């Protein structure tokens, strides 16, 4: 007889937090995989939302129970480092806790619990590199492989023959594959425009403007010369408080004359350097482009477009090789960047863009034209592309790759099953439930393709113990096959930060022990 | 009857978009299987 | 007996010990207790993917099992 | 219950026939105005406003449709009309029509996958 446990709470408080991970986990199980469907999430709003994606769907349904909160913020964080398998960190994730709670019956501390799954966490870290293998980022094939899976989730599954080369070509355009450790997704410009259908969509290696060209008639422009305008093309302004004291009526024929030469000095000085397409930012506070200098500028044939955002400057400059001109006095040929086209394009009545295509200096910069039928669809197709991209980014990261289907799951439930055989003692048990809580996912693509989960599941783990380590579960077949001949591959780091952080939110939760209303 | 001898003419994509665009939506409403509707504030 | 309860399967429960008491006038709570611990290992195998009448069967299976072992290791008195 | 979201929670077969339900409401308010022998609707604006009409986007327009299954119809018939112009009330009825027969498969337990991927083959 030790301690009598006098307080009951802590038990109650785990219980209800594995609970609700457990509900969390339960939920989403059905968006797991290639046969893996949507939720649709009306907001209180009425904002409607269909997603396939973990992440999206947990942040998207308000949660309330404090460990659901916790395990949305580890989707976001799997959603962070790595971008693809923010459903199976989250069932990774309630799985855990799951077998925790038969844990705790037997009575194991959790303290006992974290630090076995820790072990667990270790081992199976070693068991995912010893399957994987290296990749060279010239293997283009297995890049498209590794986009096709990432795809094959979904809704833009069907256009993954069209959507995964463009998914590579991005990624492939942005970073320089000898040095690249890492790649920044916003060098990848996303524009979801409404109208046609998702084989439309398109990967532009020039800029794409969603802002209206102010000019009529001139909508075409080759061999572009373009320029980027932080200065207002207005009557002049001091930064003080000024006026224009007048007190007799010359001085009125005066004002207005002079303001038509200044305006007409501004437009020529920019008209003598060559310039046909005028980039003006965005300017509150005064007028960036009055009808004089919109008349001017006509006359002297060149193109128009204001109310460039202050924040996509940086984007136009590294996209066109325009230098950001200030002050007219430094408006000169070599702040300009040269396009073979600047094109206003028409989307079948559905809308208007600027497509500045070819470049003299096209500096690790793309956009990708998102088209679709409904608001919901394209939203959806964003984030799918938007997974491919990451997918390509944790293999620019760690150049490794690990089988799908499965594979790894059932691999890592072997190999810590024996561990656990092999460490003796109360660890056994967690450890023992830490590989058969991950033995979960294969279970889940087994009953979203439709076959029998256990059959499938033990065939799964039959074939891994005779040493098929790359063998999963073949929604194509029907049943178990080498995954690699359907070729059903993904970064290691994908399946390496799952596990992590799922460890980590699962031994956090672990730590807690009570509930206050602050 | 013979349409095209009576004059019952089509733009064909009147009928290639109908086609595209009803299998679009027919194919983002099945992908639904959950439903979350959430409570106004 | 006492317990107001409102669940249904609560509700069958108190049937479970009410049984056990009229039939044999002890183990009111371990039926209990048993009864729950198989629905809580049914809810694994759910988990897993077994049908409840799969489960409901295995269950029959062992509980005949179990049943003649105590045939087998009773004493007398 | 387990789950903590404030809001309902429609899955499965359940959502699915809802979803089908919708699309069928929104199609069959305009199937009878399809073809020569279609005819016209009134459309009275809660107000008195009154709008006599064919046209099947200029209808789902004027409607105040509450459910998002059935709001993808809508913008589908804004669609034909901003990229074609014609057609606005066939693809509104091809759409439904191709939505019962999928979620009928879907109910013979055929896979919605498979179902999407012959819908694209087709
Ligand atoms: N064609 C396929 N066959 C078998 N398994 C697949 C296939 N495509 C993807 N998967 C598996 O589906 C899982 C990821 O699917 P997904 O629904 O995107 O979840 P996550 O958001 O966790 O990536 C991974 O285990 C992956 O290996
Ligand atoms: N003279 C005709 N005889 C038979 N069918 C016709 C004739 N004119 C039109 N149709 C058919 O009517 C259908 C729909 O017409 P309508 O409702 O006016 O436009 P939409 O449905 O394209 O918005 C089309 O399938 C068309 O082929
Ligand atoms: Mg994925
Ligand atoms: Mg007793
Ligand atoms: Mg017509």
């Amino acid at each position: 007889k030790g301690a009598y446990q006098d307080r009951d709470k802590p038990a109650q408080i785990r219980f209800s937090n594995i609970s609700a991970a457990k509900a969390v986990a339960d939920a989403i199980r059905t968006s797991l995989g290639p046969k893996g469907m949507d939720k649709m999430i009306q907001d209180g709003k009425g904002d409607v939302t269909i997603t396939n994606d973990g992440a999206t769907i947990l942040k998207q349904m308000q949660v309330l129970h404090p460990a659901a909160r916790m395990l949305v913020e580890l989707s976001k964080a799997q959603d962070i480092e790595a971008g693809d398998g923010t459903t199976s960190v989250v069932i990774i994730a309630g799985s855990l806790l799951d077998s925790c709670t038969k844990l705790l019956q037997k009575g194991i501390h959790p303290t006992i619990i974290s630090e076995s799954f820790q072990k667990a966490l270790e081992k199976g870290i070693e068991i995912l590199t010893d399957m994987s293998r290296p990749v060279e980022l010239s293997d283009r094939e297995t890049l498209l492989n590794s986009a096709t899976t990432s795809l094959n989730s979904k809704v833009v599954s069907q256009y993954s023959s069209l959507l995964s080369p463009m998914s590579v070509n991005a990624v492939m355009k942005v970073i320089d594959p000898a040095t690249a450790t890492s790649v920044d997704l916003r060098d990848i410009k996303i524009v979801k425009k409404l109208g046609g259908t998702i084989d439309d969509c398109e990967l532009v290696e020039g800029l794409v403007l969603t802002q209206k060209v102010s000019n009529s008639g001139i909508t075409r422009v080759e061999k572009a010369k373009i320029g980027l305008i932080q200065f207002c093309l207005s009557a002049p302004k001091t930064d003080m408080d000024n006026q224009i004291v007048v007190s007799d009526y010359a001085q009125m024929d005066r004002v207005l004359r002079e303001e038509r030469a200044y305006i007409l000095n501004l437009v020529k000085q920019i008209k003598k350097t060559g310039c046909n397409v005028l980039l003006i930012q965005k300017s509150i506070l005064r007028d960036a482009l009055s009808d004089l200098a919109l008349h001017f500028l006509n006359k002297m044939k060149i193109m128009v477009i204001k109310d460039i955002e202050r924040e996509d400057i940086e984007f136009i400059c590294k996209t066109i090789g325009t230098k950001p001109v200030a002050h007219i006095d430094q408006f000169t040929a070599d702040m300009l960047g040269s396009a073979e086209l600047a094109e206003e394009v028409n989307l079948n009545g559905s809308g208007k863009l600027l497509k500045i295509t070819g470049c003299a200096s096209p500096g690790k910069t793309v956009t990708i034209v998102v088209r679709g039928s409904n608001k919901l669809v394209i939203e959806e197709a964003e984030r799918s592309i938007h997974d491919a991209l990451c997918v390509i980014r944790c293999l620019v990261k760690k150049r490794a790759l690990i089988a799908g289907g499965g594979a790894p799951e059932i691999e890592l439930a072997l190999r810590l099953t024996e561990y656990s055989r092999t460490l003796s003692g109360m660890e056994s048990y967690c450890v023992r439930a830490f590989a058969d809580a991950m033995e979960v996912i294969p279970s889940t693509l087994a009953e979203n393709a439709g076959l029998n989960p256990i059959s499938t599941v033990t065939e799964l783990r039959n074939r891994h113990a005779q040493g098929e380590k790359t063998a999963g579960i073949n929604v194509r077949k029907g049943g178990i096959s080498n995954i690699l001949e359907e070729l059903v591959v993904q970064p290691l780091l994908v399946s390496v930060s799952a596990l992590t952080l799922a460890t980590e939110t699962v031994r956090s939760i672990l730590k807690i022990d009570d509930v206050v209303n602050t | 009857r013979d349409n095209k001898q009576a004059g019952v003419f089509e733009p064909t994509i009147v009928k290639v978009k109908s086609l595209k665009f009803a299998t679009e939506a027919a194919i983002t409403i099945l992908r639904i299987d959950d439903l979350i509707k959430l409570h106004p504030e | 007996s006492m317990m107001d309860v409102d669940h249904q399967i609560a509700k069958l429960m108190v049937e479970l010990s009410k049984s056990q008491d009229d039939e044999i006038g002890d183990g009111t709570t371990g039926v209990v207790v048993l009864a729950g611990a198989l629905l809580e290992e049914a809810e694994q195998l759910l988990d897993r993917g077994i049908h409840p009448i799969r489960i409901a069967d295995g269950y029959e299976q062992a509980a005949r099992v179990a049943i003649e072992h105590l045939d087998k290791i009773s004493d007398s008195v | 219950g387990p789950l903590s979201v404030f809001g309902d929670r429609s899955t499965g077969e359940t959502i699915r026939s809802q979803n089908v339900m919708a699309a069928a409401s929104i199609a069959n308010i305009v199937k009878s105005s399809l073809g020569p022998v279609g005819l016209d609707k009134m459309l009275v604006d809660d107000i008195g406003d009154v709008t006599i009409t064919n046209d099947g986007a200029t209808i789902l327009k004027l409607l105040e449709v509450e459910h998002p299954a059935a709001k993808v119809l809508c913008e589908l018939a804004d669609l034909q009309d901003k990229e074609v112009g014609d057609g606005t009330t066939s693809v509104v009825i091809i759409a439904a029509e191709l939505l019962k027969n999928a979620d009928e498969l879907v109910k013979q337990k055929i896979h919605p996958t498979s179902v999407i991927s012959g819908y694209r083959l087709a």
